[PDB]
RNA sequence: UAUAAGAAAUUAUUAAGAGCAAGAGAAUUAUUUCAUUUAUAGUGAUUAUUAAUAAACGAGGAGAGAAAUCUUAGUAUUGUGAAUUAAAAGUAAAAAUCCGAUAAUAAUGGAAUGAUAAAAGCUAUUUAAGGUAAGAUUAAUAAAUUUAAUCCCGAGAAUAGAAACUCUUGAAGAAGUAAAUUAUCUACCCGUCUUGAAACACGGACCAAGGAGUCUAACAUGGAUGCGAAUGAGAAUAGCAGGAAAGCUAUAACAUGAAGAGAAAACGAAAAACUAUGAGAGUGUAGAAAUACAUUUAGCAAUAGUAUCUUUCAA
RNA sequence: UUCCACCUGAAUAUUCCCUUAGGAAGGUCAAAGUAUUAAUAGUAUUGAUUGGUAAAGAUAAUGAUUAGGUGUCAACAUCUUGUCAAACUAUGAAUAAACAAAGAAGAAUUCUCAGUGUUAAAUACACUUCAGGAAUUUAAAUAUAAACAUACUUUGAAUCGGCCAAGUCUGGUAAGCAGGACUGGCGAUGCGGGAUGAACCGAACGUCGAGAUAAAGUGCCAAA
RNA sequence: AAAAUGAAGACAUUUUAACGAGUAAGGAAACGAAAUGGCGUAAGGACAACAAAAGUAGUAAAGAUUUAAAGUAAUUUAGAU
């Protein structure tokens, strides 16, 4: 035979839309077409982020969008994830393109004079991406990450899943 | 020298390099071992290294030019036939009449029956 | 497929065709010369086989120049053969001493 | 609707006729390969032309063979000779054998898997990049892959040329497939424990049917789903139409979360943050097909390190 | 302890247990899910090192041991000789171990330059993204391989009765004995050869056709 | 694995390249370029002659015995009794 370091195994990268969502299937069909034809790194990025699992597409709040759009007045924030609403802080005027908008987030963005776009309108208006800012939410804020590891560790102890008689 | 029991090697002639590249030559293009069929495929792969035809590929290998490393690393390892390896067996050095070791210019006789 | 890969094949093929035709003529014309030289040698041998013709009488000394010239060369070329023969003799002496240690 | 393509049917002749499948061929070919023959810039040895000296060697000395004309025989003159040398021949490529070097181009026949089409086929006519020992003839000379001349051939390119075939077998059974038998090769008893069982290790006489990771409850990870500073409220329970173990509606106690640290008392978070690398968007140039450099801009996720703040004896 | 095909594919180390026919941490392995990625190496070379094995030595230190001269029968000195050490050593390989060969992010230079502190005082020096800021130059710094590369994160299966070989070692008279260092295998593995064989030699396997082969063979069984 | 194409064709697309041994063990379902592909048993909700009589069945169901065909295989299909 042949002395290979390792045998061929499936590459651990998603290439389609997870689940049976008919609309999310068409979005991947649209951006898989755009990235192949336009050969734009922006469409390759949006296509890749559309294929992540739900846990890997964390939310972005209106407060975080406002901070990132401060020095970008006429721009379009583009986050492939649900956009929630931070009720603690005001929402300025800005245009956001996202997969889904919370009822309160959509009201707040619209009431400020902004716009809530979907990814087909963004591809229709800015296919290769010209006045957009790519944004993704934080991943390590998940509480599940606290318990990972060994809680007896000297350096970075875990968080000891609560249970029988935990003090 | 360290891997002597597992290899036999020597110094090729120009005709040995010519026949190996022409018949068994191949290139790694986009991770695919594409056999050599035209100069355009050679120009595409090694155009940046001023090797635009199969004769630049043969000449560079034989004389070991400036871009030997890049040209040689593109050439996929040749797959050869079988042949009478030795006189006694391949468990002794060619100096003792065996199969492995440094055959010097005598490696061309072996390669003649092997290509 | 060879022409497509190496367009210089036609140029090199023609030279191979020329040399093959030319080398055949040289060997063919050298054979004709050697037939005459062998014919000359045969005549000298058959004529000197008559040393059998004849109580010994001073054995039989045979003439030194029974072999006849077949090709003709100028005197300058005649002197060059004696020069060439001296060199090939010196080279053999040069080589024999070297391997003789 | 305009033009080929121009079907089926029809007329006269015969070199007078299907489809499919198997087999044998023909012509030109693709990949691999078998057998035979053929040349491989050895300056290696021999391959009758005469003569001389030899370092060594044993002998001699004064009826056979042939149609020869010349030798053989047996009852101190001469023979052989490695090696060296003279003259002749020889420009130092023939052939044969041996020793070295190689195995390649080609041709002639096949085999396995195919293909059928015309060319970056091949061929012919024009000009001429070239022929680096070697395309040829010459000359000067020469242990030359050293120089000059004029002949020859000729790559590119432009212009013109050429491929549609034979025979045999098959509904009187082709090709294939299956069953039984024969023949050559091949084949130890399954499951399990075990380093190791065909085992002189255990279970198995045979067949049918049954036969062994399920259910409830708590937690965690993960993939799909709804909503999102909230989610659930099929918590009990209360109403609706319909007659209903189904469906729908209930501004609601509570559960988890939004705030964390301390045994507890007592408390309870901004310098509207900083640094590094990093996703993306342009403009120019060039190769030139894609693509490769120059330059402007933004700096999300993630990792690490900083200040600052809450709690603790202790971060 | 009950159906098929396909893909990947192990273990006998380490710590603890009233533990030794068993468990948990951990290693090996699978599946899910990521990151443009200061995030490549069971390799060689060059340069600076480390160590005390093989060897070597034996009035070179500690020991063991056979003799012969000379000086004042011993004895004691001194000069030679013969033979040794796992718990002796001056010297000391081969094989190895750990570095460097340009990542505060691919160099360098010039100008300017601040906060602390060391300091007798510093413009020196130390740390501060080689604090910071601006210009010019620049892709260079052994070989070889590496983009289905690399770095992983989470969850989890089985496993920790092993056995064999040897230009190896220890106990034993020795063992197809008992126990170890390094590597390759069998276990988990069929195929060709050694008549036969878990480990030997060649070589690892989708279904086939044609060829050149390997170990090894060519009187017949048996192809040559 | 990478390119190309992609509302429906179809054979789970087209091309190129590398690869395919294996005990214990793992790879749940769904995911158009599909994060392994499938066969079988029984029951429940649907669909099954698109033009107002809409799957098969006394012109012979299920079952049983065999003969052949499709599939690498689990198995399926059809004929005869």
């Amino acid at each position: 035979a042949i002395d290979l370091d390792r045998h061929h195994v499936r590459k651990h990268v998603s290439k389609t839309a997870r689940g049976n969502n008919a609309y999310m299937k068409l979005l991947v069909r649209l951006y898989g077409f755009l990235a192949r034809r336009t050969q734009s790194k922006f469409a390759k990025t949006i296509l890749h982020r559309l294929c992540l699992s739900r846990v890997n597409r964390p939310i972005v709040s209106t407060s975080k969008l406002a901070c990132l759009m401060k020095k970008h007045p006429e721009e379009t924030a583009v986050c492939v994830n649900t956009v929630t609403y931070d009720s603690r802080y005001p929402v300025p005027k800005m245009n956001v393109c996202a997969l889904k908008f919370t009822k309160t987030a959509e009201a707040a963005i619209t009431k400020a004079g902004g716009k809530c776009l979907r990814f087909d309108e963004l591809a229709l208006k800015a296919p290769t991406g010209r006045k957009t800012v790519l944004i993704r939410g934080k991943r390590n804020v998940r509480e599940a990450l606290k318990h990972f590891g060994k809680v007896c560790a000297k350096k970075n102890p875990a968080k000891q899943y609560k249970g029988k008689q935990t003090k | 020298r360290l891997v002597d029991p597992y290899v036999t090697y020597g110094y090729p002639t120009l005709e040995t390099v010519q026949k190996l590249i022409y018949k068994r030559g191949a290139l790694k293009i986009n991770g695919n071992r594409m056999p050599i069929t035209s100069n355009c495929m050679i120009k595409k792969a090694l155009g940046d290294k001023d090797v635009v035809c199969v004769d630049d590929l043969v000449h560079e290998i034989y004389t070991v030019g400036k871009h030997f490393k890049e040209v040689n690393n593109k050439l996929a390892p040749f797959k050869l036939n079988g042949a009478k390896i030795a006189e006694k067996n391949k468990k002794i050095h060619f100096i003792l009449g065996g199969g492995f070791g440094n055959r010097e210019l005598l490696i061309n006789k072996l390669l003649a029956n092997m290509i | 497929a060879m022409v497509k890969l190496n367009p210089y094949a036609k140029i090199a093929s023609h030279k191979l065709a020329q040399v093959a035709k030319a080398q055949a003529a040289h060997k063919a014309q050298y054979a004709a010369k050697m037939e005459k030289i062998l014919a000359a040698k045969k005549e000298a041998l058959n004529q000197s086989v008559a040393k059998r013709f004849g109580g010994k009488v001073i054995k039989v000394k045979v003439e030194n120049n029974l072999l006849k010239a077949t090709v003709k060369r100028t005197a300058k070329q005649d002197a060059y053969m004696k020069k060439y023969d001296g060199i090939v003799k010196a080279n053999a002496k040069k080589y024999a001493e070297k391997i003789g240690f």
